[PDB]
RNA sequence: AGUAGUAACAAG
């Protein structure tokens, strides 16, 4: 549809809404230690970027890198 | 016992709980299939109160054009397109007389606005009809076709960047004999009926209205001209008491006890005052194109010709319209079960046997009209855009009431916008008070302004309505006139809180929002938000996907308040912070190693109202 | 700075003048040179006496009644039961998210053991009656199929078969053919648009209301909480905000929000994704307990046909199969459009013996659109208008006296709101009845929306401004009254909620002009 | 009893 | 059938 409220529910309740650039797979790891896969191997059709998952945004925000 | 909510206003005056009289919570009522049928009646409507008239054919359109104006003065209480020339005049001239230079500077600031204002300001627009291909498009889409049409028929005058340089190649385009479409060669005939056309689909999203209603949208030559004119109407309405255009409700609520002053605190005892709370009928059926040319061409008396010219365009362009019938009608074959579709085109030549009774009647007395399969609309305003000078109008009436245009016991102020209107009668005693109504209700009839009687009344002054503002003895409504939907703006984490969050602030400074309901609206927003992107707060036993990952974050995080709603934090937003970027909002609050992370500019989801560039700031895929 | 009138734009000019201006510099000379004399005063006294407008006086006699239509009891539109509804509830000690709806159901189905061989009861007047009975069959037996499958499915899309293709209305359109191939038909007239057939006010759509109004044993509502109360307003904001969600929490008419955001977000996704797949669709809402424990509940299933939808308007055919305990036969004319079978006993111990009341199924074939599930899924704004109109009712109330009456209007615990009315006359009822049946009407002015509504609230509310006046003592007065009720009474056709909000009217109209 | 939402199994 | 109401949807 094109309601873009609708289509965002839509895409969150996939694995992997979210494009992110290709690098994301040498700064963090695929899978949580929970198990839970962060990140997916599939490539974007349009540019240099990947399929990752919410987990990804939020992983970052608790391990990753402290630039003041 | 049986509920009754009506029953409420025994113990509440109704204007209190008015807010209990709206029942937007609900879709709203949409039209199905096609309003062609629609657009027929308000052509057949217009034609009906302009029909003694007097009936010409254009020389370049060869349109069947009605002019009413100096027509029979009307001997019944019907709706009259019968305005008097001598009369729209006077009211004019009695404006600038009770407000000196009013027309005089209006064409000054104006002048300043055509000298500066873009071709970029036709873009803000909405579903414009474009002749290019003669389809209903997007504001920007349909500005551009025309440039490179244009610019294609030998026509750049619009490159030098000013709006008053593209309607030079409007007024040239209609010269050219031939216009090719990019390849579509049209003559300089079949070229003016694409220029002067209004298209036509029925109205949707419509409250208050049993039967759906026919809008139109003009074409994009005349848009140009129709802001000109409308800039000097707000110019004017900007320095009139009585208009209730273009201000807010925070202006418009102080305006309603500004006039009720007027008519209260000047009359000594032996003195009556009643309100009519009021509304003109067939508002844009009645107001004749030509009128507003004879409107104009007073206001622009000793001012330069070419500014006059500019001006005076769009009423003739209204004056000599032609308004698109619609999609068409269907047909069902009940034997053989059929259906099809027929072009409104096809409407001109078609057997009448095939309509109902009723369908057949408005098919019959608009094809003498038909031209290109096109009707011709030469009276009325179908929703033409005027909002603002036909008030200048409705205003200069309200200007008649002073006791020095009276000369009578009896006099009248009152407020107008469009057509709604709302009137205080001020009389010694009874008969001068409806001798004063009669008075306001006839001069008004003389420039083709019709009250309605079924959806207007009168009262003593105290108590009334105007634009759905419901006055009682100095209080004004002060409830929400339509509410969004305060849920997921669709885009991503940070943005949406920002849109969201934004949405409420605007709806409580203009909408006049509750601050209770405001919090209702942010608990409601954050409700929908934490659900959509999984980002339940730290604490809750909730379970999605993101929930681990949340959960662990807020473990390790010391200040928690820090934390974004996006990120598992505690939503510290409230009526005070509605207008404060949540990263901002929680700056202070947040770890420094969390902030470290969520600010790092070195993140890979973002490529590189008030956004905040976080981490949150990713791209959907698409 | 020149900008001139071309030729053919000139000679559109000239024609688009009053009537014997021949040139536009032949008018614009006129214009230049008018000085007014008496134009207005002179034209007044020529034109028509009956041209005028007479002040009709507005009495205590002058107003009548509402003019309600004659004919057949109106029917239920509603999507889902309302106060006929019955659920299979299961207890959620898991804290779960959005847990798979399918399992929900089926976990609920097992709590039941009164099925019955299906027989039908009330029949659905113009439809394939043992279609129905057969949907509910095919229902009942492909929720075991799962069972034995080697492994289990998401979402349950039902077998295309003849009842479900005729219940769905698979091909039952007329083919569409260009107007050459088809111009010479000997019956190809325009799609009937006919008047709504005029219906009667059914004593039901009260009955309806009146459960809406009461509270339940279980919180349906769950808000999420907002910052601190610092700033002045914050306090009596979050002050008003408190005490209502306290009286509505655990309303009815707040079950039916949740029900129809549950079913309508559920069949507007099925809808987009299984476009051409008849998928199963669950009807479920979950609350708390008196006690505080979570519970999930099913009231039926819906049967989503073919969902095609370009347009907002485009409609998708449904099947709503849903549970209820009240027997048709009392109100038949209710479920006119509704096949009731009868599909098991239950059995209820009370303090007062072995009760056993036989289980129904309302399955009916129904309709909606992208729009009306959109506005369906919307439908907490039932709350935040319900909310408006105390806080507007509030803000007036208190400006007269320059000082909040918030806490006063809540606390002041004694019935004193004019809200019902009984054999004996108007009744009072408490705020707390009040936010409940403002909320109430919200919500149905959402289940039951139609241009009849919209239309006879517009034009009703100046008659009951008219009305006010007078009881303010005001002397109010009308130019055509008739006029006026002629257009109210357009709208009152066959909509229960329009006819019963008129009724209501003509109710207050009584007990005003007292 | 609640005829909406009746207890129907004992516990 | 059903939605719907002054004309549409009951796929192309
Ligand atoms: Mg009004």
């Amino acid at each position: 549809e094109k309601n873009p409220a609708l289509r965002m529910k839509w895409m969150m309740a996939m694995k992997y809404p979210i494009t992110a650039d290709k690098r994301i797979m040498e700064m963090i790891p695929e899978r949580n230690e929970q198990g839970q896969t962060l990140w997916s191997k599939t490539n974007d059709a349009g540019s240099d970027r990947v399929m990752v998952s919410p987990l990804a945004v939020t992983w970052w925000n608790r391990n990753g890198p402290t630039t003041s | 016992m049986d509920v009754n909510p009506t029953l409420l206003f025994l113990k509440v005056p109704v204007q209190n709980a008015i807010s209990t009289t709206f029942p937007y919570t609900g879709d709203p009522p949409y039209s199905h299939g096609t309003g062609t049928g629609y657009t027929m009646d308000t052509v057949n409507r217009t034609h009906k109160y302009s029909e003694k008239g007097k009936w010409t054919t254009n020389t370049e359109t060869g349109a069947p054009q009605l002019n009413p104006i100096d027509g029979p003065l009307p001997e019944d209480n019907e709706p009259s397109g019968y305005a008097q020339t001598d009369c729209v005049l006077e009211a004019m001239a009695f404006l600038e007389e009770s407000h000196p230079g009013i027309f005089e500077n209006s064409c000054l600031e104006t002048m300043e606005i055509v000298q500066q204002t873009r071709v970029d300001k036709l873009t803000q627009g909405r579903q414009t009809y474009d002749w290019t291909l003669n389809r209903n498009q997007p504001a920007a889409t349909a500005l551009a076709n025309t440039i490179e049409v244009f610019r294609s028929n030998g026509l750049t005058a619009n490159e030098s960047g000013r709006l008053i340089d593209f309607l030079k190649d409007v007024m040239d385009s209609m010269d050219k004999e031939e216009m090719e479409i990019t390849k579509q060669r049209l003559n300089k005939r079949s070229y003016l009926i694409r220029a002067l056309t209004l298209n036509t689909m029925t109205k949707d999203a419509e409250r208050g209205k049993l039967k759906r209603r026919a809008i139109a949208t003009p074409g994009m030559q005349i848009r140009g001209f129709v802001y000109f004119v409308e800039a000097l109407a707000r110019s004017i309405c900007e320095k009139l008491e009585q208009s209730g255009l273009p201000v807010g409700g925070n202006e418009k609520k102080a305006k309603l006890a500004n006039v009720v002053r007027k008519m209260m605190t000047n009359s000594q005892d032996t003195e009556l005052s009643f309100t009519i709370t009021g509304d003109n009928t067939k508002w844009n059926e009645n107001q004749n194109p030509r009128m507003f040319l004879a409107m104009i061409t007073y206001i622009t008396r000793n001012q330069p010709e070419w500014f006059r010219n500019v001006l005076s365009i769009a009423p003739i362009m209204f004056s000599n319209k032609m308004a698109r019938l619609g999609k068409g009608y269907m047909f069902e074959s009940k034997s053989m079960k059929l259906r099809t579709q027929v072009p409104a085109e096809m409407l001109a030549n078609i057997d009448l046997k095939y309509f109902n009774k009723s369908t057949r009647e408005k098919i019959e007395k608009i094809r003498p009209l038909l031209i290109d399969g096109t009707a011709s609309l030469s009276p009325g305003m179908m929703m033409g855009m005027f909002n603002m000078l036909s008030t200048v109008l409705g205003v200069s009436i309200l200007n008649l009431g002073q006791k020095k245009y009276t000369k009578t016991t009896y006099w009248w102020d009152g407020l107008q916008s469009s057509d709604d209107f709302a009137l205080i009668v001020n009389a010694p005693n009874h008969e001068g008070i409806q001798a004063g109504v009669d008075r306001f209700y006839r001069t008004c009839k003389l420039v083709g302004i019709n009250m309605s009687k079924k959806k207007s009344y009168i009262n003593r002054t105290g108590t009334f309505e105007f634009t759905s503002f419901f006055y009682r003895y100095g209080f004004v409504a002060n409830f929400s006139m339509e509410l969004p939907s305060f849920g997921v703006s669709g885009i991503n984490e940070s943005a949406d809180m920002s849109v969201g969050v934004t949405v409420i602030k605007n709806n409580m400074i203009n909408n006049d929002l509750g601050p209770a309901t405001a919090q209702m609206a942010l608990q409601l927003f954050i409700k929908d938000y934490r659900y959509t992107y999984r980002c339940h707060r730290g604490d809750t036993q909730i379970q999605t996907r993101r929930a681990f990952e949340l959960k662990k974050l807020w473990e390790q995080t010391r200040s928690k308040a820090g934390l974004l709603v996006s990120d598992g934090g505690p939503n510290l937003y409230n009526i005070r912070n509605l207008h404060i970027p949540e990263v901002c909002l929680k700056w202070e609050l947040m770890d420094e190693d969390y902030q470290g992370r969520l600010c790092n500019p070195m993140n890979p989801f973002v490529s590189h109202y008030d956004a905040v560039a976080t981490t949150h700031s990713w791209i959907p895929k698409r | 700075e020149r900008f001139e009138i071309t030729g053919t734009m000139r000679r559109l000019a000239d024609q688009s003048l009053p009537p014997n201006f021949s040139s536009l510099e032949n008018f614009r000379a006129y214009v230049d040179g008018f000085e007014p004399n008496g134009c207005i005063e002179g034209k007044l006294s020529q034109m028509s006496k009956e041209v005028n407008a007479r002040i009709e006086p507005f009495l205590r006699t002058t107003p009548r009644p509402l003019r309600l239509p004659d004919g057949p009891p109106c029917s239920q539109r509603s999507k889902f039961l309302l106060m006929d509804a019955l659920k299979l509830s299961i207890e959620d000690p898991s804290h779960e998210g959005e847990g798979i709806p399918l399992y929900d159901a089926i976990k609920c189905m097992k709590t039941f053991f009164g099925w019955k061989e299906p027989n039908i009861i009330k029949p659905h007047e113009k439809g394939i009656n043992p279609n129905y009975l057969l949907t509910w069959k095919q229902v009942l037996a492909e929720l075991q199929d799962i069972e034995n499958e080697e492994k289990i499915p998401r979402t349950k899309n039902m077998k295309k078969t003849s009842q479900l293709k005729w219940a769905l209305g698979e091909n039952m359109a007329p083919e569409k053919v260009d107007f050459e191939d088809c111009k010479d038909v000997n019956d190809l007239k325009q799609y009937d648009s006919d008047e709504p057939e005029p219906r009667s006010l059914a004593c039901w759509i009260q009955s309806e209301f009146n459960k809406a109004c009461e509270l339940t044993d279980s919180s349906w509502v769950e808000l999420d909480e907002i910052g601190e109360d610092v700033a002045p307003i914050e306090h009596i904001a979050s002050m008003r905000r408190n005490y209502f969600t306290a009286e509505v929490s655990h309303c009815r008419a707040t079950e039916y929000i949740m029900k129809g955001v549950y079913i309508n977000t559920a069949l507007l996704n099925a809808s987009c994704a299984a476009m051409d797949d008849f998928q199963l669709i669950p009807m479920i809402s979950k609350c708390r307990t008196k006690e505080g424990r979570r519970k999930t509940n099913l009231y039926g299933f819906i049967i989503k046909g073919r969902s095609h939808l370009r347009n907002d308007t485009d409609v998708v055919n449904f099947v709503s199969m849903e549970f209820s305990l009240t027997d048709p036969r009392l109100e038949p004319h209710k479920w006119e459009k509704y096949c009731v079978l009868e599909i098991g006993d239950m059995l209820l111990r009370t303090a007062v013996g072995q009760v056993s009341r036989p289980m129904f199924l309302y399955v009916r074939t129904n309709g909606t659109s992208k729009i009306k599930m959109k506005w369906g899924m919307e439908m907490r704004r039932c709350l935040l208008q319900s909310l408006q109109q105390i806080e507007s009712m509030i803000e007036a109330e208190s400006s007269v006296k320059e000082k909040d009456l918030t806490k006063e209007f809540f606390e002041n615990k004694s019935e004193t709101w004019p809200i019902g009315e009984s054999p004996k006359g108007v009744e009072e009822g408490s705020i707390g009845k009040v936010c409940r049946t403002l909320l109430a009407k919200s919500v149905f002015n959402s289940l039951y929306a139609s241009p009849q509504l919209e239309g006879f609230s517009a034009e009703s509310r100046k008659l009951l401004l008219i009305v006010q006046a007078l009881r303010d003592n005001l002397e109010p007065g009308t130019f055509d009254l008739e006029g006026l009720y002629e257009a109210i009474e357009e709208c009152l056709i066959n909509d229960p909620w329009v006819l019963l909000n008129a009724s209501w009217f003509n109710s207050f109209l009584t007990h005003a002009l007292r | 009893y609640s005829p909406t939402s009746p207890s129907y199994s004992p516990t």
